C-alpha cells in the first residue's frame, strides 16, 4: 500500500510556456543505501500507449527532449516542462516502484490556443442505410477552440431526443478540437420531414453557424 | 529494436475466465521481469502484475486488486509473457499491456517500465457481440466521412484509403448506446479530387471479424 497522488488534475497552458506538476508519494521512495528514489513519470498522448520520460526522479530517459526535467525527493516530486509545445498535450502520469508498482492518477495536459471557429458540414442518411429502414444525419464541427460548443437540431424548423455527440481529443498539431453529431430517425420518420438543419453555437460568433439539407 | 505485441483480448461474460499474450524480441527475454498494467477506457493507468527473471527464479508478484483472481507467467523457450484472468467483473473491462521491467543484474539497470506494448482490449459483459453496419457520409475543399454504427464490443479501426489518407482525418471516439456502440470518421480533401478521385473507408473490428471498405460516391 503505497498512495499515489498527483496535482493539478488538469490544466491548460500555452505553446512556449513554462508547465509544473506534482506528485506525492505516502511514503519515502528513497533507498538508503543508493540514495535513488524509485519514482518514475511517464507521457501518454491520445490513443497511444504510455512512454517512459523520467527514471530515478531525475533521469531522463534517452531520446527525451531537455525542456523535460524530473526533480524532487522523498515523497514529493515535480515534473517541469519548459516552452511547452504543441505536441505535448498528454497525460502524465507518475509511478513508485520502491515496492512493486504504483501509478498515480495522472494530469491532464491540454494546450491553449488562440480561439478558433468552427467548420460544420451536415451529411444526411446514406441509401444503404435507409433501405435497412435506419436513417442517421451526421453534423461534423471541426477544428475549433475552446472545447465549449452548442449544437441544435432541427426538423423542418422545429428543434428535435436521439442526438449522441462526441468529442476528440485535441489536436496534436494545431491544439483545436473536433466533434460529430449524430441525430438517429426512423426511415419513416425521416421521409415525413424535408428540411434538416445544424445549427453549432459558439462563441467564436454571436450569430449561429446553420448548415442544413432538404430531403 | 525491442518490441512487444499483447494479443487475447475480445469478449467475455461476467464471471468468464480470458487469457492473454504478449509476444516479445529484440532483447535477451530471461534476463528481464516483465509487467501487466491495465487502463479502463478513460482512466488510470493500473500496474497488475510482475514475474521476475531467471536471476531471480521468475518469481511473481500482483496488485491486491488482482491477488487470487489473475495469474501472470511466461515461456521462456520463445519469450511470450501471459496474463490469466478468472472470475472476471465489468471494472476489468481495459485495455492491458504489456511492458518489460527491470534487470536488477546489469551494471546499467534502472527501475522503471521503459518499453511498452500497443494493448489488447477486453469487455466484460453479457452483452452480444455485434458487427458494424458502415455507412458512407457524402455531401475550397470537401469533407466526407464513415458512420460505423451498432456494433458491440470495442474497439474497431478505421482508415483512409488504406492508410494513403491520414492527413485531414478525425475519427470520433465511440458512444454506447443501448448495449450498442457508434462512432464516425471525418475526412476533408480538395475539392478536385473528389469525386474525380476514389475516396475509401476500411473498417475493421476484429471481435466479429468484420473487414469492410466503403467507398465515397456523391449524392
Ligand atoms: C537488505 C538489502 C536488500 O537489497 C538491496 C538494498 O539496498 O535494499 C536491493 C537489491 O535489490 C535487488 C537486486 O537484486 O538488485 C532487486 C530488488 O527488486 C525488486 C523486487 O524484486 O521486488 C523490484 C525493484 O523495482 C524494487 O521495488 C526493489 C525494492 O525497492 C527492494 O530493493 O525490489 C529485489 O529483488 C532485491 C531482493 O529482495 C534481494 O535483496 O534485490 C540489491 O541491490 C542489494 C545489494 O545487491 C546488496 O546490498 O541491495
Ligand atoms: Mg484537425
Ligand atoms: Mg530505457
Ligand atoms: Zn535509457
Ligand atoms: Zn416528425
Ligand atoms: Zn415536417
Ligand atoms: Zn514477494
Amino acid at each position: 500500500d503505497i498512495v499515489m497522488t498527483q496535482s493539478p488534475s488538469s490544466l491548460a497552458v500555452s505553446a512556449g510556456e513554462k508547465v509544473t506538476m506534482s506528485c506525492k508519494s505516502s511514503q519515502s521512495l528513497l533507498n538508503s543505501r543508493t540514495r535513488k528514489n524509485y519514482l518514475a513519470w511517464y507521457q501518454q498522448k491520445p490513443g497511444q500507449s504510455p512512454k517512459l520520460l523520467i527514471y530515478w526522479a531525475s533521469t531522463r530517459e534517452s531520446g527525451v527532449p531537455d525542456r523535460f526535467t524530473g526533480s524532487g525527493s522523498g515523497t514529493d516530486f515535480t515534473l517541469t516542462i519548459s516552452s511547452v509545445q504543441a505536441e505535448d498535450l498528454a497525460v502524465y502520469y507518475c509511478k513508485q516502484s520502491y515496492n512493486l508498482r504504483t501509478f498515480g492518477g495522472g494530469t491532464k495536459l491540454e494546450l491553449k490556443r488562440a480561439d478558433a471557429a468552427p467548420t460544420v458540414s451536415i451529411f444526411p442518411p446514406s441509401s444503404e442505410q435507409l433501405t435497412s429502414g435506419g436513417a442517421s444525419v451526421v453534423c461534423f464541427l471541426n477544428n475549433f477552440y475552446p472545447k465549449d460548443i452548442a449544437v441544435k437540431w432541427k426538423i423542418d424548423g422545429s428543434e428535435r431526443n436521439g442526438v449522441l455527440n462526441s468529442w476528440t481529443d485535441q489536436d496534436s498539431k494545431d491544439s483545436t478540437y473536433s466533434m460529430s453529431s449524430t441525430l438517429t430517425l426512423t426511415k419513416d420518420e425521416y421521409e415525413r420531414h424535408n428540411s434538416y438543419t445544424c445549427e453549432a453555437t459558439h462563441k467564436t460568433s454571436t450569430s449561429p453557424i446553420v448548415k442544413s439539407f432538404n430531403r | 529494436e525491442v518490441k512487444l505485441v499483447e494479443s487475447g483480448g475480445g469478449l467475455v461474460q461476467p464471471g468468464g475466465s480470458l487469457r492473454l499474450s504478449c509476444a516479445t524480441s529484440g532483447f535477451t527475454f530471461t534476463d528481464y521481469y516483465m509487467s501487466w498494467v491495465r487502463q479502463p477506457p478513460g482512466k488510470a493507468l493500473k500496474w497488475l502484475a510482475f514475474i521476475r527473471n531467471k536471476a531471480k527464479g521468475y518469481t511473481t508478484e500482483y496488485s491486491a486488486s488482482v491477488k487470487g483472481r489473475f495469474t501472470i507467467s511466461r515461456d521462456n523457450s520463445q519469450s511470450f509473457l501471459y496474463l490469466q484472468m478468472n472470475t472476471l467483473r465489468a471494472e476489468d473491462s481495459a485495455t492491458y499491456y504489456c511492458a518489460r521491467d527491470i534487470n536488477p543484474g546489469s551494471d546499467g539497470y534502472y527501475d522503471a517500465l521503459d518499453y511498452w506494448g500497443q494493448g489488447t482490449s477486453v469487455t466484460v459483459s453479457r452483452a452480444k457481440t455485434t458487427p458494424p453496419s458502415v455507412y458512407p457520409l457524402a455531401p475550397s475543399m470537401v469533407t466526407l466521412g464513415c458512420l460505423v454504427k451498432g456494433y458491440f464490443p470495442e474497439p474497431v479501426t478505421v482508415t483512409w484509403n488504406s492508410g494513403s489518407l491520414s492527413s485531414g482525418v478525425h475519427t470520433f471516439p465511440a458512444v454506447l448506446q443501448s448495449d450498442l456502440y457508434t462512432l464516425s470518421s471525418s475526412v476533408t480533401v480538395p475539392s478536385s479530387t473528389w469525386p474525380s478521385e476514389t475516396v475509401t473507408c476500411n473498417v475493421a473490428h476484429p471481435a466479429s471479424s468484420t473487414k469492410v471498405d466503403k467507398k465515397i460516391v456523391p449524392r
